[PDB]
């Protein structure tokens, strides 16, 4: 339904050489995908009998400045992918 | 070297389901070591504003830990280390979602094929979060419950009694369970033989 | 030995992943006779023709379908459907694929520095990001364009501002801005150029 986007924000300072650093960015960003998205549907032509169930499932997609990626469907696990990302 | 603090791994926002464990966790160097604090919306966390909260701060690792947490909690977190040289704020979002689940059929309903002027029972057994609202039908058309076509719940047991049934009974029932995060439908067939 | 229709003991689950990573599609089923398998996108069906690469299996009632590198294009609807003569089973997820993407980071910070009247002088950062972030440098608050009075140039990911001799009407607050689509950072460090003596 809504998207949320969760910000992160880093500021530091130092009085002693006069320098500082600031950073702001999309940290965590939580998507809803509609329950047609996953659904499940059985016929049993024998028994007559039908089953049908569907439901929203809602995706979890996290980033940072270090390069490193975190995503998943909330409920199962996350995975965590390394930025320049290779291969195994 | 006296060294301002500076953050090698800041926080980092925090979803979690409503009752579990959330967990904010950063990696701070300094010297000489900073003075940590951490707060929450603008105001200083306590054992006072967050019962049970837990903090920690030994070798260059900061941790603040949420024990059962509800919606009310979510807001922005910030944490601040100072020493002479300087300080540094790391701040990120903490998100409570409530824990939910789509309407599941624990027991389905079962087509049955019994004898003109029996009583018959078809039953199913819902669960869901929020609790769904569950509906009788037959043959699309929803049934309401009565003498005859008498409709209880037990826990989290749904059942449809058929006094008397005949022929004229016969057909496709379904049971319809829905909540704000999704449906499921259980269909059988009933036939009265006469 | 007891005819029974198709059910799947564990439905798809959608899934996120890093566009180029493997995905994977896991599914158990029940049924006697053992149902006929097969796979779709967006209601068409799935072959070696349609995903070149497409690593499908179906035995011990564990249904697979993996795409060892995904693409964006390969995000949509995926659909496994069993069928036998009693009747028919059908579970549909989705498959959602998303692109890198990193926020401006300052590997290598401006630092603060105080020099002789008529020094070289070289104020340098390394910025990474994806995609590749915008860089500007400033003095006082107001942008440097690159020029014979301050050069800019960049090598790699590491970017410099070279002042050619350096002048007490250069003493000031530098600062370096990165930004992309999804964050920024500054580094802002302080340079002093000493007077004769």
């Amino acid at each position: 339904m809504a998207t949320s986007e969760l910000s992160s924000e880093v500021s530091e300072e130092n009085s002693e050489r006069r320098e500082a650093f600031w950073a702001e960015w999309k940290d965590l960003t939580l998507s809803t995908r509609p329950e047609e998205g996953s659904s499940l549907h059985e016929e049993d032509t024998q028994r007559h009998e039908t089953y049908h169930q569907q439901g929203q499932s809602q995706v979890l997609v996290q980033r940072s400045p270090w390069l490193m990626m975190r995503m998943g469907i909330l409920g199962r696990g996350l995975q965590e992918y390394q930025l320049p990302y290779q291969r195994v | 070297t006296t060294q301002a603090p500076t953050f090698t791994q800041p926080l980092q926002s925090v979803v979690v389901l409503e009752g579990s464990t959330a967990t904010f966790e950063a990696h701070i160097s300094g010297f000489p070591v900073p003075e940590v604090s951490w707060f929450r919306d603008g105001q200083v966390i306590s054992t006072s504003t967050l019962p049970g909260v837990q903090i920690s701060f030994s070798d260059g690792r900061a941790k603040l830990t949420i024990p059962a947490v509800t919606k009310a909690n979510s807001g922005r977190y910030s944490l601040k280390a100072t020493n002479g040289s300087g300080q540094a704020t790391s701040t990120a979002e903490l998100l409570v979602k409530a824990e939910t689940a789509p309407p599941n059929f624990v027991q389905r309903l079962q087509s049955m094929t019994v004898r003109q002027g029996s009583q018959v029972r078809l039953q199913v057994r819902v669960t869901g979060i929020p609790t769904p609202v569950v509906k009788f039908y037959r043959d699309g058309a929803e049934i309401q419950s009565s003498l005859d076509f008498q409709i209880s719940q037990e826990g989290d047991l749904y059942s449809l009694l058929i006094a008397e049934a005949y022929p004229e009974d016969s057909g496709t029932y379904s049971v319809n369970a829905t909540n704000s995060v999704g449906r499921a439908t259980s269909t059988a067939e009933l036939l009265v033989q006469g």
